RNA sequence: CCGACUUACCAACCCGAUGCAAACUGCGAAUACCGGAGAAUGUUAUCACGGGAGACACACGGCGGGUGCUAACGUCCGUC
RNA sequence: UCCUCCUAAAGAGUAACGGAGGAGCACGAAGGUUGGCUAAUCCUGGUCGGACAUCAGGAGGUUAGUGCAAUGGCAUAAGCCAGCUUGACUGCGAGCGUGACGGCGCGAGCAGGUGCGAAAGCAGGUCAUAGUGAUCCGGUGGUUCUGAAUGGAAGGGCCAUC
RNA sequence: UCUCUA
RNA sequence: GCGGGAGUGGCGAAAUUGGUAGACGCACCAGAUUUAGGUUCUGGCGCCGCAAGGUGUGCGAGUUCAAGUCUCGCCUCCCGCACCA
């Protein structure tokens, strides 16, 4: 909750001056943090998803999500109903731990880390980003995992427009270049 | 038609019996079942039997 | 020649072709040839009408044409029984009642889009006449 | 010699008629148990007295006279007995 | 590598205008049909049961239609 | 032979070697109940990831879905998840529909015993309409109903069923 | 064992 | 005119209940053998294409998550049949 914290005395106090709100409700606010893996090759094998699941469940202290094919498609030779991928949705406590443990660990773990995008706001606010390699979490033992896996990260938060997002990271000190 | 017919006999030691089909490829295990018996008055399990 | 790309059916009865028409006035152009009789009116007929008046104006002005042929018209083979089945589709029409504006034309003298019309009508089976842009 | 005969038609099929329809009509006196409305979905639905069969089928759970009436917001049918 | 621009080969959606449909309908009759009430009229014309049948090859004409060529003193249905 | 639509003329019904399509099953859960949920498609962003997997938001508002053909229905969802389960009960059935008949169908309610639900209540198979075959003959289990002098038995009858 | 032609 | 059947690479030919399409062979190309050619031996080989992927069963739409296989229509070829007066 040191973020929390952080964000409840001085991010609002900068964000109500910096935009002349009204209300203090009226400010934007982190709402979850989900984390896919779209792992469409466990058609090969179970225990590729079963893995992937296993390490994503140390990064995030959760038991991920095993989702499924919304329909069925053929030119990725899969039906309605298997399970092709894992998310973790985080919110409260253990999303802002992991929001720290993010950009202030495993952001600074990137091979070539150069910043982020703040192209990726979809339009309204919420963030998406996706990474290349799971090691940057120091979670992962290096010896111990085999596959390079990659997830990606989607913050999802109560802004309206694409600059209150960007501007409530940046309160965050977020790196996006 | 492939759904085969069984019957489903009391377990009451009545030699009362229902009839029924199933599918005995996909469903080898047997049908049990606990259904009215009209000679007892009373709900007694049924068992899978062969239609004979 | 005009012809449906897709229908939903291949066949249609043979209906009727009572009542007045809808497509009284002249919407697009200034000049038009309106329908006073009765009937159906087939692709070449109307091909070859167009044909005619596009000549007639040496391209010049632009021409609508307001009906299509969307009826399918079934025959029967020669020497063969009135039994077994319905005819096959030979042709395609579009039925006329009287009031249809057929065509339009601007862009032209209307002395020019009355010889112009007047040789399409004479390659039409149905009797036509000659109308202009009425405002209201 | 010359008689080209030939052809059929794929197309000789239909069914039975079931005579749907609507058996008894409003301000008609019914007993309890009458078959009202026969139909496929509902076309027309339950009101007052009035029970839904398992083929969709209206039939009166009282006596007394038929009503048809409109109501809800989606404007459907109802069919209600009301009491004699 | 990005592609620079202009074409005429066009063109999705959307918008406006305009037609068509037996197997289209955000509308919708006339008639017909069912039920109720009320006169007048009609040799109960109505229903039920029982005795005896015949008939189940129809035709044309009108209207609504299928098929055919909106051909047939054609053909198949509905109604008179 | 059966089902769906049109022809079919706004009740029902209505023919042709008329126009078009399907069925001769499946399901021990794809049934019952309680509780909850709500689609297709497209847009933007996003590791491998691509026209199209999974993820987040937005438009949209059922254009989806319904075990299968079509039509009619479906948000109180009849559509989609999970829990518990066997009402895919036995005897009856007022009263109606439909047929020349054989027959087919709907059915509240009654008695018994049951399941879910806190409860009101719901459940006598599946959203409905196709998924089928008379009688005879013969087989199997049950039942003293009958049992050709008498007692049994055979055989027959009845019930279930092939 | 087979082994054509220029 | 009626019905049954088939149409795939340069060629002959396969594929199953719809889960990539070319297995195979012939030919063609190239290599080595040989004085040279043939044979014989090895290795390639549907089309566009940057090495990475795309378009591809007669033609046109459909069906399906997905067709060479399912529909339908058009087409071409083969066969059989086209009778009594
Ligand atoms: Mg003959
Ligand atoms: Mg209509
Ligand atoms: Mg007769
Ligand atoms: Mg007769
Ligand atoms: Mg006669
Ligand atoms: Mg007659
Ligand atoms: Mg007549
Ligand atoms: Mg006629
Ligand atoms: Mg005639
Ligand atoms: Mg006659
Ligand atoms: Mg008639
Ligand atoms: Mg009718
Ligand atoms: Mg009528
Ligand atoms: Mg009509
Ligand atoms: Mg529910
Ligand atoms: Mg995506
Ligand atoms: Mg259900
Ligand atoms: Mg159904
Ligand atoms: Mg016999
Ligand atoms: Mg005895
Ligand atoms: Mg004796
Ligand atoms: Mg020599
Ligand atoms: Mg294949
Ligand atoms: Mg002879």
């Amino acid at each position: 909750a040191k973020l929390h914290d952080y964000y409840k005395d001085e991010v609002v106090k900068k964000l109500m001056t910096e935009f002349n709100y009204n209300s203090v409700m009226q400010v934007p606010r982190v709402e979850k943090i989900t984390l896919n893996m779209g792992v469409g090759e466990a058609i090969a094998d179970k225990k590729l998803l079963d893995n992937a699941a296993a390490d994503l469940a140390a990064i995030s202290g959760q038991k991920p999500l095993i989702t499924k094919a919304r329909k069925s498609v053929a030119g990725f030779k899969i039906r309605q109903g298997y399970p092709i991928g894992c998310k973790v949705t985080l919110r409260g406590e253990r999303m802002w731990e992991f929001f720290e443990r993010l950009i202030t660990i495993a952001v600074p773990r990137i091979r070539d880390f150069r910043g982020l995008s703040a192209k990726s706001f979809d339009g309204r606010g919420n963030y998406s980003m996706g990474v290349r390699e799971q090691i940057i979490f120091p979670e992962i033992d290096y010896d111990k995992v085999d596959r390079v896996r990659g997830l990606d990260i989607t913050i999802t938060t109560t802004a309206k427009s694409d600059e209150e997002g960007r501007a409530l990271l940046a309160a965050f000190d977020f790196p996006f270049r | 038609g492939i759904r085969e017919k069984i019957k489903l006999v009391s377990s009451a030691g009545t030699g009362h019996f229902y009839t029924t089909t199933k599918n005995k490829r996909t469903k080898p295990e047997k049908l049990e079942l606990k259904k009215f018996d009209p000679v007892v008055r009373q709900h007694v399990i049924y068992k899978e039997a062969k239609i004979k | 020649m005009l012809q449906p790309k897709r229908t939903k059916f291949r066949k249609m009865h043979k209906g009727r072709n009572r009542g007045l028409a809808q497509g009284t006035d002249v919407s697009f152009g200034s000049f038009g040839l309106k329908a006073v009789g009765r009937g159906r009116l087939t692709a070449r007929q109307i091909e070859a009408a167009r044909r005619a008046m596009t000549r007639a104006v040496k391209r010049q002005g632009k021409i609508w044409i307001r009906v299509f042929p969307d009826k399918p018209i079934t025959e029967k083979p020669l020497a063969v029984r009135m039994g077994k089945g319905k005819g096959n589709v030979e042709y395609w029409v579009a039925l006329i009642q009287p009031g249809k504006v057929l065509y339009e034309m601007d862009g032209v003298p209307e002395e020019l889009a009355r010889e112009a019309f007047k040789l399409a009508a004479a390659k039409l089976p149905i009797k036509t006449t000659f109308v202009t842009k009425t405002v209201m | 010699a010359h008689k080209k005969a030939g052809g059929s038609t794929r197309n000789g099929r239909d069914s039975e008629a079931k005579r749907l329809g609507v058996k008894r009509f409003g301000g008609e006196s019914v007993l309890a148990g009458s078959i009202i409305v026969r139909q496929r979905g509902t076309k027309f639905h339950a009101g007052a007295n009035v029970g839904c069969g398992r083929d969709h089928t209206l039939f009166a759970k009282a006596d007394g006279k038929v009503k048809f009436e409109v109501k809800g917001p989606k404007n459907r049918k109802f069919i209600s007995i009301e009491a004699e």
